[PDB]
């Protein structure tokens, strides 16, 4: 993904303020609530039969943390997303059969959660740069389908 | 398809938006044009200058249209038939763009109403916008 | 959202499709499992050998459900809520898979009834299957 | 795309029977009727305000032939679809801004038209090999986004 220095500074500055424990859990939790077919992939986490069960579930928070840590890694490797995410794409595509459209939904939910957390600071301009980033990450996760 | 619970979440959350609909409208549209540049192709006569009176006037009309829908949840195709003629017959908007605007509206509501935008209300609003989007991309008269 | 003309196209086409409903069902499913092998993960207990009793029995049921739907175009959420319970609440089928079965059904109807499968009937049937899909993937009770 | 030698013979055998004059216009024509937003890309072709006008429009038939000639080329070049379709990916993605969902819709409509034309001969097995081919083509046309 190709960001101008202006875009990259903006993404990086905001990203340094992110609480990864908190944000990843809220993003993964909202994914499972808003798009309820996604709960099928996480059946082993226990009961996900309600918003309140999903958002209090410790495996969901711990997993959200792992997802966001992987996103952070993608952020300092933007010009090599494909190589960085190769094994991760293999796992999601070959072993888990996750349709690529679900990678886009999780990226957009993370953008919602950033807006929710940061308020005014998440300007339209900062948003626009993050959209480039989440699309880059979604693409990298899907490349093993190509 | 909306549940009885979804209908309540929508009506309740829309109450809290109060008189700022128009302003959220305009901001969601601006976030759309900036984050997804291919959408401007549908508005070749717009001035895209930040805070333009045109974008302001447009955001107003979108939020009026959503307020009207919230009032007619049991008959969206009924309430929105004129807007469907516009988007589906006349403009021929690719349904992909509706998902982008819907996303920008959610981003904007979460930005101004963090405490009302709980995971359950987010779920019901997403479904609301998807339902509205189907109607405006369908030719049914 | 189906137009009045779509409703007439669907009803009148489904009359022709008639007594062979069950056979088209079985063939559309088999085409889905072969064409899109990932869909088989929802059916771990099925025998997938081509003659399969299980596949033929399942094909027939999917056909009965569609026949029922055609009788209830004005109230799909109402007619189809038990199937929504199953698909949306219990099985949690990813909506992508509905676009795959819907495509296989059309492939199968165009195969056996090319005279009825005009461009205008193809259009109405696609929207029929999209509407059915939206009901079966939505939690509304 | 990787096809077994049995899949490749089934694909090429059937393709040899295709009326390159007519199938293209039938597939493009149906795309425009069934997915009416696609009409917006082809407004220079004249009135597409009904099924009859679409299917009888000569520019639609002439264009459909060009699309199919491209699918043919791809068939001779399955192990390098990306470089075969590079010019076409740039045209559709960078100049025309066709959302990639639309390539997938055209691919499937072409499989509908093949089934319509060939009947019993277009078996579930032949269809399955064709689904691998249209997916390869869609993905190659979408390469400039990724
Ligand atoms: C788009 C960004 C995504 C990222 C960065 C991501 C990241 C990750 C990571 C880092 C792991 C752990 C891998 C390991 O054990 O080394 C994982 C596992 C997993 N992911 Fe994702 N994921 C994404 C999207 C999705 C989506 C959308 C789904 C489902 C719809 C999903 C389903 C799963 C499942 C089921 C696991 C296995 C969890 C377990 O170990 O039980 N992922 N993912
Ligand atoms: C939540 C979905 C949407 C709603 C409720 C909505 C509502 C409206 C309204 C109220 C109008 C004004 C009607 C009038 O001219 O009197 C309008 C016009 C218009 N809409 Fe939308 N719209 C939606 C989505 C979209 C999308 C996704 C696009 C394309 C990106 C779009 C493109 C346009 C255009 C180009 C106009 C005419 C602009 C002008 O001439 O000033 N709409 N819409
Ligand atoms: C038009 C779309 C569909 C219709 C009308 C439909 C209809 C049906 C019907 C009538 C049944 C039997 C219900 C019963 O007797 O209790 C059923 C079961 C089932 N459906 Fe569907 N279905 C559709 C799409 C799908 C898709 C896309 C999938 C996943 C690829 C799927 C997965 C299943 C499964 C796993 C069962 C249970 C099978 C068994 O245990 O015997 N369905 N469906
Ligand atoms: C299998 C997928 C497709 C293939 C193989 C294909 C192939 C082609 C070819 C060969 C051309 C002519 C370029 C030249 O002058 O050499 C073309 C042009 C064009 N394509 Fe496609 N296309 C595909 C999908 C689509 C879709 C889905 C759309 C829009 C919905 C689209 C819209 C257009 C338009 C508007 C032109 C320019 C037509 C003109 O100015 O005459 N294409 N495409």
């Amino acid at each position: 993904v190709h960001l101008s220095s202006e875009e990259k500074s903006a993404v990086t500055a905001l990203w340094g303020k992110v609480n990864v424990e908190e944000v990843g859990g809220e993003a993964l939790g909202r994914l499972l609530v808003v798009y309820p077919w996604t709960q099928r992939f996480f059946e082993s986490f226990g009961d996900l039969s309600s918003a309140n069960a999903v958002m209090n579930n410790p495996k969901v928070k711990a997993h959200g943390k792992k997802v966001l840590a992987a996103f952070s890694e993608g952020l300092s490797h933007l010009d090599n997303l494909k190589g960085t995410f190769a094994k991760l794409s293999e796992l999601h595509c070959d072993k888990l059969h996750v349709d690529p459209e679900n990678f886009r939904l999780l990226g957009n939910v993370l953008v919602i959660v950033l807006s929710h957390h940061f308020g005014k600071e998440f300007t339209p301009q900062v948003q626009a740069a993050y959209q480039k980033v989440v699309a880059g990450v979604a693409n990298a996760l899907a490349h093993k389908y190509h | 398809v909306l549940s009885p619970a979804d209908k309540t979440n929508i009506k309740t959350a829309w109450e809290k938006i109060g008189s700022h609909g128009g302003e959220y409208g305009a901001e969601a549209v601006e976030r759309m044009f900036l984050g997804f540049p291919t959408t401007k192709t549908y508005f070749p006569h717009f001035d895209f200058t930040h805070g333009s009176e045109q974008i302001k006037a447009h955001g107003k009309k979108v939020s009026e249209a959503l307020t009207k829908a919230v009032g007619h949840l049991d008959d969206l195709p009924g309430a929105l038939s004129t807007l469907s003629d516009l988007h589906a017959h006349k403009l021929r908007v690719d349904p992909v763009n509706f998902k982008l605007l819907s996303h920008c509206l959610l981003v904007t509501l979460a930005n101004h109403h963090p405490s009302e935008f709980t995971p359950a209300v987010h779920a019901s609003l997403d479904k609301f916008l998807a339902n509205v989007s189907t109607v405006l991309t369908s030719k049914y008269r």
